[PDB]
């Protein structure tokens, strides 16, 4: 180990993936090995997720005195006057053109900012994700955020998560979504079909078409293009339902579920976060990096490395 | 609309400030509001209703 | 419990001091990070001292230019430059060294232009702290350093400084590349007139700095050599390695001192770690002196402590072993295997030097080959002409022939082709590269090679 | 109550058009009496804070703005009033510069450049 | 058949070259109209026409680069020329802010991409940084990477003779009002390529030496590697005008080169002027004083101290007898000249004293009579004392004038 100068002995590495653990920010630190058994989720929630393809948590997982700090980090990550430091360590951001737009997103941001690094290891969601994945180990894949603009905030059409995850051999994932602010059907709350995860025996629906200028209603009524008569009858049986979220509520989804999110009609912005987990027994498909500037794997190599740290391990 | 009922309740509250069973009056107006008025009301009316609501609730028999 | 911002500032300063110079407890660092992540200064109203201390301690613990506390402090230091007296100038100047934003640059320049106006009206403690803090950042204000140089020269004629002042002044002046002979002469004069009050723990760093500055003088160098003789039995491994490094920098073959230091160091082989081994071998390579018996012991000890090597240690040890001819098969296999896992930590110098030293030694592992070859694309923009040529020769001996790896290297070689083709030390080194690749690879580079020059 | 719930929800979701005088009035009535829960609903105060921050502050005296910041800071959310710019050519007078200095001194934020100007 | 994206920085081109030719013709015609000036309404319509043809051309160019991929296929020289014009058309304000910001964003994105590709040469970094910081456009990553890439001095040993002159002239003439946070970067540009100037020191033209020395001095930088240049100035001093010689005096003093013999040879050129100007007089006086401080009585050459001091006083008198011909811009100049005269014991003719004191009186009238704008109370103290030493007859009115001015307290203290 080389000699570190006297006034540099407390700093941190450029990429926060190296600190094998959670910083002492936000919540104190990880609980002891025995103290991990209080975050468990009631089985009824598990059956509800199995049936409807999504489920909400009974209690919020964050407090306002932490959500305000997270929103401060999110606002800082969007500066177009002084670009946020550690920008080059992100997977991809909408500000790569130095102009941005009415939508702001960043992926793999836990490698760039404090606090949000500590969010990954929050027990109250990691243990729930472990329970959803049949009581096994969990692994972070990549985290991203969304911030809509003011009353001209665009929407996101219907989508299936696995449509972006062809590189994974099995369908063994889960997604946790955090609402950083109060959300509503007039502000950008999500709407998802309560049975789209049990269609075509797990098949993947054809990709949807969209136009970058039409109104939100037209982008919402393009679902009929994909479905057939059989799926149409279930659509009549199971109409789409929108869920409203307050500050700090969490929603668990399934990778095969159709989902979309309305636009922004309020007077300001709105923020939300998406975290995607794996279980064990997960292998790549092709030879190459799953994400830009990540570790390369073999055609049938198990997925593991520094960029995909373990979070929670039962027993 | 909401501005007119807000002004009338404000006048009644002010006259109360300067009273027996009078609190029943200007309380029917608070029970008068429908949603469609609220979804288009300005903030001035809302602030007036909130102030009148608090001032009335200082002496209401039960509830708020 | 909750307390005013001034108490927080005081406890933060003590926490920084304990972490810096009394053992690196990780718990203290974590607790300080927790306390400082959730504290703001806007509501209260404090003088410049507490705000500057908060900014300094926060920056020390790894807070970049994005957090709330750093911005809150920086706006204040922007709007109240007159409240920044000579007392708080060095604290803020040190605090803004790592930050490289717009406001940090403007604050640093404000302090720099203020400093070279109160040059005549300083004293010992302020001069010392100011010059060290300015040395920390990397400023290039020549007039400011000249103004402080005259003040130190005058203040040295009345004999106030202690050993620590001399050490700090020598280190700070050396690190800034200020080759003023008279200043260091006065420093040496004040040092040699302090009898029995320069302990070895304060003597050695002064010699290190005087070697690092690079002024050409054999007289005071011989005085240094003779003065260091009496303490040869008193140092430990680190000071011995530092003395080797400093006297290698001096560049004068003081054979007597080298011999006695060798007989001292051979006793302290057990206490040597990887860092001292690398430092000693690098110093011996730089000076150009062969000492076999010591080399075998150092090589065996490094074999025993392979796991502890860093990127710098490998880049030094492998280069020294390649240069000196002493080869150990098992040690080199272990070093290559270890560097396979640490392939990401190499900087511009280390990757090229390790690859070239491995290539010339004919010890070509394949895991190390792929691990080091893949990394070349990331760093290729930073290298120089000769380093790129050496890396290309090492890659040609590595036999990779993969366009994904090779494409940026040739672009950079074309970028510095004037220096690339004007290096006599390696005129034969391009022959093997161009033999291995052939004309069918890079028509422009081949056309330039065939051309006269 | 029912309409009170709807008004609260409309305030929290941030669709109401609030001007600085309205937020000052609501802050006063919450500060002095707070018979109904205002300082005990964090989302309501968050929405009010956002409305205050986005709204133009140029239509209020410094003391009321200081009161707004003070009542915001009590519930646990930081808040600082926006700073003022020096008046332009025609708006210059002995009365406006004293206003600038007075606002500088009242809100406990000082600046040397504006003082020099 | 490996792909390579290198192109020379000084050859193939795209339509960006044609657009840049159009813009060059436009600015050349603007300077041609300026030449026609050196009527006004006659050229004004053509000036408006040139502005319109610049604005429409900029709009077409930015739309072309935005809509279709042309940046990635563009060569290096087109990028350099486009950056130059995007700045120069804004300093000579012709462009609207939004267009300029968008064009700068696009150019910086492409430059960062090229740096990632590594095809950037040593000369291109100098050109880009010198023509970016002067226009004062802040992009954090570009600035940080250019700062880091200027620390490898060995790469900058082969810069062309015209390139150093162009960069130095560009970085010099914009110094008077530079923003603070750009100063430091400036110095690095002047230090990464100093060694080439040091080795080229034998090829620069005569006024270019003075220009380079001034450009290095204004950035508070006096590196030792450039010391030979000043030496050359001491050898070829017989070609400069008295103004340039006076500037060279201060430059030499700032370079520690100022010795007795060089000033002794220097004073003659200042003497040869038909009419003196205050810069020359001040430079001569300060140089004479410093060289009087140069000679040492308590030293190893105590045999010729006074024979040298008498000579120095001799020239001092020879320049003092002609001091009545010069206008004095401000009181501090008068104070400096009088301080040198008094502390050096140089006789001056009474006519020059009369002119100096009359000018000082006329200048000091304004501040006192207008009750505000400045003169410090100390300055008035020394001026009154100087006249009292030299006599009241120099200005029998300024005596009571300064006395009354001090009585009213119209001159505040320096630390007030």
């Amino acid at each position: 180990k080389s000699y570190v100068l006297k006034f540099l002995r407390g700093q941190l590495p450029e990429d926060l993936k190296d600190v094998n653990g959670a910083l002492g920010c936000l919540y104190g630190t990880l609980p002891d090995v025995d103290e991990f058994g209080q975050f468990v989720i009631s089985p009824d929630v598990v059956n509800s997720f199995h049936q409807f393809g999504y489920v909400k948590m009974p209690i919020p997982v964050l407090d306002h005195q932490q959500i305000d700090k997270l929103a401060d980090e999110v606002n800082e990550l969007a500066n177009n006057v002084e670009h946020h430091p550690k920008t080059e360590r992100l997977y991809a951001t909408s500000l790569a053109d130095l102009t941005g737009g009415p939508l702001f997103f960043c992926q793999g941001q836990w490698r760039a900012a404090w606090g949000m690094h500590d969010l990954i290891y929050l027990p109250t969601i990691t243990v729930a994700a472990s329970q959803i994945l049949n009581n096994s180990l969990v692994r972070l894949w990549y985290d991203e955020v969304f911030m809509k603009a003011a009353r001209t905030g665009p929407c996101v059409p219907w989508q299936q998560n696995y449509a972006r995850w062809q590189h994974t051999k099995p369908v063994n994932h889960v997604t946790v979504m955090i609402a950083l602010d109060t959300m509503n059907k007039d502000r950008g709350a999500p709407c998802l079909v309560p049975g789209s995860h049990r269609w075509r025996e797990g098949g993947l629906l054809p990709p949807v078409s969209y136009d970058p200028t039409k109104d939100e209603a037209h982008q919402l009524n393009t679902i009929w293009e994909i479905i057939n008569e059989e799926e149409g009858e279930m659509l009549m049986d199971t109409p789409p339902v929108t869920v409203d979220l307050r500050r700090g509520e969490a929603l668990l989804i399934h990778p095969l579920t159709l989902f979309a999110t309305h636009g922004n009609r309020s007077l300001d912005a709105v923020r939300c976060c998406f975290i995607h987990y794996m279980g064990e027994k997960t292998y790549a498909v092709q030879n190459g990096p799953l994400l830009p500037h990540t570790t390369k794997f073999q055609a049938d190599a198990m997925i593991q490395g520094p960029f995909y740290p373990v979070v929670f391990d039962p027993a | 609309t909401a501005l007119d009922v807000a002004m009338r309740v404000n006048k009644l509250k002010r006259l109360h400030q300067t009273k027996k069973q009078v609190e029943l009056d200007a309380w029917r107006d608070l029970n008068n509001l429908t949603e469609a008025q609220i979804n288009s009301a300005e903030g001035k009316a809302v602030s007036l209703l909130l102030n009148s609501w608090a001032y009335f609730a200082k002496y209401w028999e039960k509830g708020a | 419990s909750h307390l005013s911002a001034r108490n927080i500032a005081t406890e933060a300063l003590q926490m920084k001091k304990l972490h810096q110079e009394r053992g690196g407890n990780p718990m203290l660092a974590q607790q300080a990070r927790r306390v400082l992540f959730a504290t703001s200064i806007a509501g209260q109203n404090l003088d410049a001292r507490s705000v500057a201390l908060l900014l300094n301690t926060a920056v020390y613990f790894g807070m970049e230019s994005d957090a709330k506390l750093v911005r809150e402090c920086i706006d204040y230091c922007l709007k109240n430059d007159k409240l920044i007296t000579v007392d708080v100038l060095p604290i803020v100047v040190t605090a803004c060294a790592t930050l490289k934003s717009r406001d940090a640059r403007e604050v640093i320049e404000m302090q720099a232009q203020k400093a070279a106006r109160n040059a005549k009206f300083l004293d010992a403690k302020d001069v010392t702290n100011i010059i060290s803090a300015f040395s920390k950042t990397g400023i290039n204000h020549e007039k400011l350093f000249a103004f402080l140089s005259r003040r130190v020269q005058t203040l040295a004629r009345v004999g106030e400084f202690e050993a620590a002042h001399l050490v700090i002044l020598a280190n700070a002046f050396s690190r800034l590349r200020y080759r003023d002979k008279f200043l260091f002469g006065a420093i040496a004069r004040r040092a040699m007139s302090l009898r029995e009050r320069v302990t070895v723990n304060e003597l050695v760093p002064l010699i290190v700095a005087f070697s690092k500055i690079g002024l050409k003088d054999p007289k005071l160098s011989k005085r240094f050599a003779t003065k260091a003789m009496e303490y040869v039995d008193q140092m430990n491994a680190e000071q011995v390695a530092s003395m080797f490094m400093a006297f290698a920098y001096f560049g004068i073959r003081y054979d007597q001192l080298f011999g006695v230091l060798t007989n001292r160091a051979v006793e302290l082989i057990d206490e040597f770690n990887a860092q001292y081994i690398s430092t000693t071998l690098n110093a011996f390579q730089r000076i150009g002196i062969n000492n076999p018996e010591l080399f075998d012991n150092l090589a065996e000890r490094a074999l025993a402590v392979v796991q502890d090597h860093d990127a710098r240690d490998i880049s030094k040890t492998v280069t020294a072993l390649a240069h000196f001819g002493l080869k150990d098969e098992e040690l080199f296999k272990r070093l290559a295997s270890h560097a396979a896992s640490i392939a990401d930590q190499f900087d511009a110098m280390g990757l090229v030097n390790t690859a070239h030293a491995f290539a010339r030694t004919n010890f070509l592992q394949q895991d190390m080959a792929v691990a080091l070859s893949e990394r070349s694309v990331y760093v290729c923009r930073l290298l120089d002409a000769g380093e790129t040529r050496r890396l290309l020769w090492a890659l040609a001996k590595f036999q990779v022939r993969d366009p994904k790896i090779l494409t940026p290297v040739f672009n950079r070689c074309l970028a510095l082709h004037y220096d690339f083709f004007a290096d006599p030390t390696g005129s034969e080194e391009i022959e093997e590269i161009f033999d291995f690749y052939g004309p069918n690879f890079c028509p422009p580079l081949y056309q330039l090679y065939i051309s006269r020059g | 109550p029912s309409a009170l719930h709807l008004i609260f929800e409309r305030c929290k979701l941030n669709l109401v058009e609030f001007t600085a005088q309205d937020v000052y009035q609501i802050c006063t009535t919450a500060y002095n009496m707070d018979t109904l829960g205002m300082l005990q609903d964090p989302d309501f105060m968050r929405g009010l804070h956002d409305a205050f921050r986005r709204s133009d502050q140029t239509v209020i005296s410094p003391f009321q703005a200081n009161l707004i910041a003070d009542t915001f800071r009590k519930v646990g959310i930081n808040s600082m009033p926006k700073e003022v710019s020096v008046p332009e050519e025609d708006a210059i007078s002995p009365e406006s510069l004293i206003l600038v200095l007075r606002n500088m001194n009242i809100t406990k934020q000082r600046d040397e450049r504006k003082i020099n100007e | 058949p490996l792909p390579v994206s290198y192109s020379p920085g000084s050859v193939t081109s795209t339509a960006i070259t044609a657009h840049c030719d159009v813009l060059s013709e436009c600015v050349a015609k603007a300077d041609e109209l300026a030449v026609q000036l050196k009527t006004q309404e006659g050229m004004e319509e053509f000036v408006e026409e040139l502005k319109t043809s610049a604005t429409n051309e900029m709009t077409a160019l930015v739309k072309q680069m935005q809509t279709t991929p042309l940046l990635q296929r563009a060569g290096m020289h087109e990028l350099r020329r486009t950056l130059y014009y995007t700045t120069s058309l804004k300093e000579r304000d012709w462009l609207e802010e939004k267009q300029y910001t968008a064009a700068m964003r696009m150019l910086t994105v492409e430059v960062l991409r090229r740096d990632g590709d590594g095809v950037l040469s040593a000369d291109d970094v100098l050109y880009v940084t010198t023509h970016v910081v002067t226009a004062n456009f802040y992009n954090r990553h570009l600035w940080n990477r250019m700062e880091k890439s200027l620390l490898k001095f060995s790469n900058y040993e082969n810069i062309d003779m015209s390139s150093v002159k162009a960069f130095s002239t560009r970085l010099f003439k914009t110094r008077r009002g530079c923003a603070k946070e750009t100063l430091d970067i400036r110095r690095k540009v002047l230090l990464a390529m100093s060694r080439r100037v040091g080795v080229l020191a034998n090829d620069f033209d005569l006024p270019s030496l003075l220009g380079v020395l001034q450009c290095y001095t204004v950035h508070d930088l006096t590196p030792f590697h450039l010391e030979p240049l000043a030496i050359r100035a001491t050898n070829h001093v017989g070609d400069f005008t008295p103004h340039e010689c006076a500037t060279l005096a201060h430059v030499l003093r700032k370079w520690r080169t100022m010795r007795l013999e060089v000033c002794e040879r220097l004073v003659e050129r200042i003497c040869t002027s038909d009419q003196l100007t205050h810069h020359m007089a001040n430079a001569a006086m300060i140089a004479i004083r410093t060289c009087f401080n140069q000679v040492s009585d308590g030293g190893r050459n105590a045999m010729n101290a006074e024979p040298t001091r008498q000579k120095l006083r001799a020239m001092g008198e020879q320049i003092g007898c002609r001091l009545d011909e010069v206008e004095y811009p401000a009181l501090p100049v008068i104070l400096s000249i009088l301080d040198v005269v008094v502390t050096l014991k140089i006789y001056v003719p009474k006519k020059c004293l009369q002119v100096i004191f009359s000018q000082a009186n006329d200048m000091v009238a304004i501040v006192m009579e207008q009750k505000d704008d400045p003169i410090t109370a100390e300055e008035g103290r020394q001026l009154q004392a100087l006249l009292s030493h030299y006599g009241n007859d120099l200005a029998p009115e300024l005596s009571q004038r300064m006395k009354e001015a001090f009585r009213e307290g119209v001159l505040p203290d320096e630390a007030s």
